[PDB]
This record gives C-alpha cells, structure tokens and sequence, in this order.
C-alpha cells in the first residue's frame, strides 16, 4: 500500500534468496535508496512548510484569532521538529550503511532480521535488548 | 465485554452558559469561549421574546 516507508522508494520488499549471504552489495544499495529517498522527502516537506509559515503570518486585530493562526502552527512545527530529530538518526544510519557495519544490534553482535530492517530502516538495536532498553528507560524517567 | 461505565448524557461536558449556545459541535473552541464569555453579558431589552 502506497503509504509504508517502503512506498516512498518505488521499491518493493526484497526477498533473500536459498543460499544469499546476510550482507551483500544488494542490499546494502536497497537500503541506501530507501533512506535516501525518506530523507529527501522529509527535506522537501520541510521546504513546504517554511512556504506555507512565510506566506501565511501576518498581524491579526483580534487576540481570540491570533491565537486561533498561532495554535496551528504549534503543532505543525511540532511535527517537523519531530521529522528533524529523526533526520540525524537517518544521517547517522545512512554513515554506518556507508562504513558497511549496518544491520547488527549494538549490544549483543546478534544480526538484526531483513524484515524488521524493511520495517523501520533506523533500528539500531534487536528486539529483545530494543524492548529491554524501552523498559529500563521508561522506568528511569518518571 | 469490558466496558465498565457510561456517560449519562452527552451534555455532562460542558457548563451551563457553553450548553446553551446551539451547534456547540461545529464551533471552533475558541470561539465558543468567546460566545460564552461575551452571551453571559446580556442586557435584559424591554420586551422579552
Ligand atoms: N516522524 C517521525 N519522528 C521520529 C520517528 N522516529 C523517531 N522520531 C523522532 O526522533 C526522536 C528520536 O527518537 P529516539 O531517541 O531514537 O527513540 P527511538 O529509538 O524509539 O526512536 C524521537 O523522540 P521522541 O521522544 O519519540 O519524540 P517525542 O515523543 O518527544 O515527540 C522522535 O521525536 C519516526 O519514525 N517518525
Ligand atoms: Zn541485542
């Protein structure tokens, strides 16, 4: 459905052959593409947005519609800060792609699985220690 | 098979003053606020209709 990550690219989910070894040049490219592509997306949505705000803003006579033009741009940039913290993990993703040390969990050398990588193309760590982690800081927060 | 409560009726929401403005459902809120703030200011005219 032309709504995933993977739709973005007008790439389809790969499929990893008999005997494919994990990590090779294919997919490394495949993935490549794909975060290439989600970040110039986000980047031009950015680009829209800043259109949108510079058009728009201007001196409102009534303070009960002023806050009605500046409660929707809260929340708009809202978003693309959100987008824009995740543009340096993209970046960060797109440099250990490019040092070829991409697709393993960073606390225990188990290999991360294609479709979980397909899935959210950022993961930096497996599930198990993903969950663990979530839990440990969840409970060190509040 | 879990819900364990119910809302009495729609109007437990909002106050007295906001419950009586009509078509509260398609008023922006600030504007409703406003509608409520200014309408509780009303001087009674000479012949009520
Ligand atoms: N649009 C978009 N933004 C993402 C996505 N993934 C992460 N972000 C944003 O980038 C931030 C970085 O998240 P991480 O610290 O890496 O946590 P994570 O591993 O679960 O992704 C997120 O923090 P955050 O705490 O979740 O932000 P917030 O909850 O404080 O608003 C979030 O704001 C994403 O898939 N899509
Ligand atoms: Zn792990």
């Amino acid at each position: 459905s032309s709504l995933s990550i993977l739709a973005i690219a007008g790439v389809e989910p790969y499929q990893e052959k008999p005997g494919e070894e994990y990590m090779n040049e294919a997919q490394l490219a495949h993935f490549r593409r794909i975060l290439e592509a989600w970040r110039n997306q986000l980047r031009d949505e950015v680009d829209r947005t800043v259109t949108h705000m510079q058009d728009e803003a201007a001196n409102f006579p009534d303070p009960v519609d002023r806050a009605a033009q500046e409660e929707e741009f809260s929340l708009e940039l809202r978003n693309r800060d959100r987008e824009r913290k995740l543009i340096k993990k993209i970046e960060k993703t797109l440099k250990k792609v490019e040092d070829e040390d991409f697709g393993y969990c960073e606390s225990c050398g188990v290999e991360i699985g294609i479709r979980r990588l397909e899935a959210r193309p950022t993961a930096d760590l497996c599930i198990d220690c993903k969950t663990l982690a979530e839990i440990r800081e969840k409970q060190m927060a509040g | 098979d879990q819900v364990d409560y119910m809302d009495v009726s729609t109007q437990q929401v909002v106050s007295v003053g906001a419950s009586l403005i009509p078509f509260l459902e398609h008023d922006d809120a600030n504007r409703a606020l406003m509608g409520a703030n200014m309408q509780r200011q009303a001087v009674p005219t000479l012949r009520a209709d």
